[PDB]
């Protein structure tokens, strides 16, 4: 029996069959509702477009994100997301396949209660599992120990794990990730005269962010280079055919990851979050975490983030020992890859959560079972 | 007798460069930097002392005992009455 | 993504392509314990009934001198990594000391700084001096004009553009002195000494081991010990050049006359390039204002 | 000397002298170009009517608004607006009088660059200043802190101000004001 791995992230749901390398179904988690009036009677005008249909027809759709800041706020939208990812994308019965799921650190318990009750009452499964995203990312990195900076669409959380023991007190969370970068990119594009106010325009600005933005290695030198010469300006074609050109906004937008005072947050950058996570660990195991800085999440896809990250930690940490950044090319799907690693294990048959365990112990055995 | 010690005095008072003075016997050692420079054959660049002297030398009035910000706020506060 | 037999034969064969430092650290941290080895040796049933973990542990136990072999893998990759990080930095340190001891435009520059300082502090106790320490080059940017825009170093590089521009070729001699060491030399020296001690212990253990391990690993151990001995010769040369640099700058060798001179000189060369850049910006902005 | 205040608003330009409580020259920001065929000889009729003159004779004029959503579209029309308010309404020489300007938040910066270039080259002034309109609205109330909802003719913007310091990240903008209400009423 093939299991299913389905990371229900804040940004994009990534699902597929276990024992595989790549997720078959990657699609954004939006629920699109029409805001205008229908006049054309017939042809299946369905009232709530989900996923890729909501992405394609997005010019008449108010888009809602069910997962906001790593928390499932809207639940009926999340049920529609789960219905689309099981029935339309994978096209598999839930009652004959195990389904691995993922979760953010320091989550509310009633969130886990509700996800367990949906995964055992509505979408009945033989077995399922909830894991921390950083733990699965460390598993797909092939190492039992290390510190994981996972930066999704709403949450950038730092989790150090030593020998499979995820340290709970040293985990911290910073609410600054990709959607905040998209909103800041909407704000700073109005200096060039481009207005993006609708939720349909958020996907266009997000595509601009995905395609053109990059992490500066030194911010002040990139200010000097951008103000001096217009060599780093890059042009983008909008879906209506218009072409914009952006300059310093390719690297002022990810610099919010290192300077949260741009959007007005008193907390420092992700480097200081990583370093303050490191001092919360034991002094014996800090050496291993320095050489094992693993990243995951698509907010780490900018092609200057590793060298800048190593520079920031090496500035922060003492230079007596070694600093190393673990940045695999497939760290976007490393949550899914670690789930596929964990699902097809011979030991993992005895850590499954059965329906009999659900019936005996409510939707509450996930607290005492999982970390 | 060395070339660098031949210093014309400034008419105006000059700003002081702060450094810890090396003793003259130590700087005139054979392994030192400055034994090669005390010789007259070395290239001693003449500084422009005129430029250094130019650059490195030393209604009734509303008298207020307050800063401009608090006076600005008080004037904005008072003119609404 | 392969069987237990292939990684077992790769450990036995001495192949280090899929075995970096972290994987071997995990393997040493997942070493078998005494009761596990004894239970697998006392296991008498069919070995297909065991798990793949137990089958891998039996394949690991089938390898003679397997822990010593894994130590050889880890010490070879660690010695290679230590040499790759330390040796170009130590070569930069040696080239830094060699081009600090001999310089061409630097006596002319420091003589000019001494002339300007004797002009500024004339009549004081510091004036009429034959020289100063190397820390004065850091203190050149401290003294600053009436307009609070031009420092002393910025003024010196402004007048040196028009009078004697060969001083502008001064960082060309100081580029192997540039970027300093980056890290402290004593800590990586202790790491190199510990690595050399571990490699000598490993060669003594391999010499106590079988001839297969000898033919597999002794030439790599000898090459690593020879490279680390060349590195220790380089460290002794750095110590000799450190004593030469201490006697060159008229400072006692008991204080830090090696890393502090690199940091002082690196910051001074960065201030040299920054003062060059700001004087070029001042000249360009004055030209733009004149236009 | 006596300073000038010229709120160059999106629908109406309010100009006057400093120290005063009533703005001396309040006139709409329009440019009226004729569209029909003239048959009088005698000249007199201009090719562009600006301000109240365009309002009075509006039955034969195409009216162009130079400012759209707090953004100056046609710079020649806005130059004509500035020339009319400096030379005809207020009747002051620009090079002997300080002049305070107002600008909406979150504007494109090149609009501010071009306004600075016109006010320092064409109508060159001894001094000027560009300031946020909600700040001056709070200064009219006699208080130092508070939030101002300024709903003009092109931009409705919210600015909270604490101790005379406008908080930049919390300022928001909405392109819905009196011209859009006029179009919806139409
Ligand atoms: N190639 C890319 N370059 C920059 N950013 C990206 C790229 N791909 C994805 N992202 C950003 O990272 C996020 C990827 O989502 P992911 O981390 O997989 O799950 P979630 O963020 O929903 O928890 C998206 O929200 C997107 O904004
Ligand atoms: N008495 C009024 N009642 C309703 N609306 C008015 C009144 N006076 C002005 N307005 C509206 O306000 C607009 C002018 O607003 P104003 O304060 O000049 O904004 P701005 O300075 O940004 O142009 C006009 O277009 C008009 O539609
Ligand atoms: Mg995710
Ligand atoms: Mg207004």
């Amino acid at each position: 029996t093939t299991a299913l791995v389905c990371d229900n992230g804040s940004g994009l749901v990534k699902a597929g069959f276990a024992g595989d390398d790549a997720p078959r179904a990657v699609f954004p988690s939006i629920v699109g509702r029409p805001r205008h009036q229908g006049v054309m009677v017939g042809m299946g005008q369905k009232d709530s477009y989900v996923g890729d249909e909501a992405q394609s027809k997005r010019g008449i759709l108010t888009l809602k994100y069910p997962i906001e800041h790593g928390i499932i706020t809207n639940w009926d939208d999340m049920e529609k997301i789960w219905h689309h990812t099981f029935y339309n994308e994978l096209r598999v019965a839930p009652e004959e396949h195990p389904t691995l799921l993922t979760e953010a650190p320091l989550n509310p318990k009633a969130n886990r209660e509700k996800m367990t009750q949906i995964m055992f009452e509505t979408f009945n499964v033989p077995a399922m599992y909830v894991a921390i995203q950083a733990v699965l990312s460390l598993y797909a990195s092939g190492r039992t120990t290390g510190i994981v900076l996972d930066s999704g669409d709403g949450v950038t959380h730092n989790v150090p794990i030593y020998e499979g023991y995820a340290l709970p007190h040293a985990i911290m969370r910073l609410d600054l990730a990709g959607r905040d970068l998209t909103d800041y990119l909407m704000k700073i594009l109005t200096e060039r005269g481009y207005s993006f106010v609708t939720t349909a325009e958020r996907e266009i600005v997000r595509d601009i962010k995905e395609k053109l933005c990059y992490v500066a290695l030194d911010f002040e030198n990139e200010m000097a280079t951008a103000a001096s010469s217009s060599s780093l300006e890059k042009s983008y074609e909008l879906p209506d055919g218009q072409v914009i050109t952006i300059g310093n906004e390719r690297f002022r937008c990810p610099e919010t990851l290192f300077q949260p005072s741009f959007i007005g947050m008193e907390s420092a950058g992700i480097h200081e979050t990583t370093y303050n996570s490191i001092m919360k660990c034991d002094i014996d195991i800090r050496k291993d975490l320095y050489a094992n800085n693993v990243m995951s999440g698509g907010t780490t896809m900018y092609p200057g983030i590793a060298d800048r990250m190593q520079k920031e930690i090496t500035a922060l940490a003492p230079s007596t020992m070694k600093i190393k950044i673990i940045a695999p090319p497939e760290r976007k799907y490393s949550v899914w890859i670690g789930g596929s690693i964990l699902a097809s294990l011979s030991t993992f048959q005895q850590m499954w959560i059965t329906k009999q365990e659900y019936d005996e112990a409510g939707p509450s055995i996930v607290h005492r079972k999982c970390f | 007798v060395p070339s660098h010690r031949r210093v014309n005095p400034p008419t105006l008072r000059m700003k002081k460069l702060n450094w810890q003075k090396l003793p003259s016997n130590v700087a005139r050692e054979h392994n030192s930097m400055w034994a090669s420079l005390s010789s007259p054959d070395a290239e001693a660049v003449e500084p422009d002392f005129s430029s250094i002297e130019r650059l490195f030398s030393f209604e009734p009035k509303e008298i207020t005992f307050l800063d401009a910000k608090k006076s600005l706020n008080l004037n904005i506060f008072l003119k609404q009455f | 993504k392969c069987s237990n037999e292939e990684v077992a034969a790769m450990i036995r064969a001495g192949d280090t392509t899929k075995f970096d430092v972290e994987v071997l650290k995990q393997l040493l941290k997942l070493l078998p314990e005494k009761h596990e080895i004894e239970n697998l040796r006392a296991f008498t049933e069919e070995r297909a009934k065991l798990a793949s973990a137990d089958h891998f542990y039996l394949l690991l136990l089938a390898i003679p001198c397997y822990q010593l072999r894994i130590e050889c893998m880890l010490l070879c990759e660690g010695a290679a990594a230590v040499l790759d990080m330390v040796r170009p930095k130590a070569q930069l340190v040696l080239a830094a000391c060699e081009s600090l001891l001999t310089s061409r435009q630097l006596p002319i520059f420091c003589q000019l700084i001494l002339r300007i300082g004797n002009f500024l502090n004339y009549g004081s106790h510091t004036g009429d001096a034959d020289g100063f320490k190397i820390s004065t080059l850091l203190k050149l940017t401290e003294t600053k004009s009436q307009q609070n825009r031009v420092t002393l170093l910025h003024h010196v590089l402004e007048e040196a553009e028009k009078s004697h521009p060969d001083l502008l070729q001064l960082p060309r001699d100081l580029e192997q002195p540039s970027q300093a060491a980056g890290i402290n030399l004593e800590i990586i020296r202790s790491e190199a000494s510990s690595n050399l001690k571990k490699l000598l212990e490993t060669e003594r253990k391999v010499s106590a081991s079988v001839a297969e391990v000898q033919e597999q690993y002794t030439e790599r151990l000898q090459a690593s010990i020879s490279a680390f001995r060349a590195l220790d010769e380089l460290f002794e040369a750095i110590e000799q050049k450190q004593r030469e640099l201490a006697d060159y700058l008229c400072e006692d060798a008991q204080q830090l006359s090696l890393e502090d001179t690199f940091s002082t000189m690196k910051a001074f060369r960065d201030l040299f390039l920054r003062a060059l850049k700001e004087n070029k910006d001042r000249k360009e902005q004055a030209a733009k204002a004149e236009r």
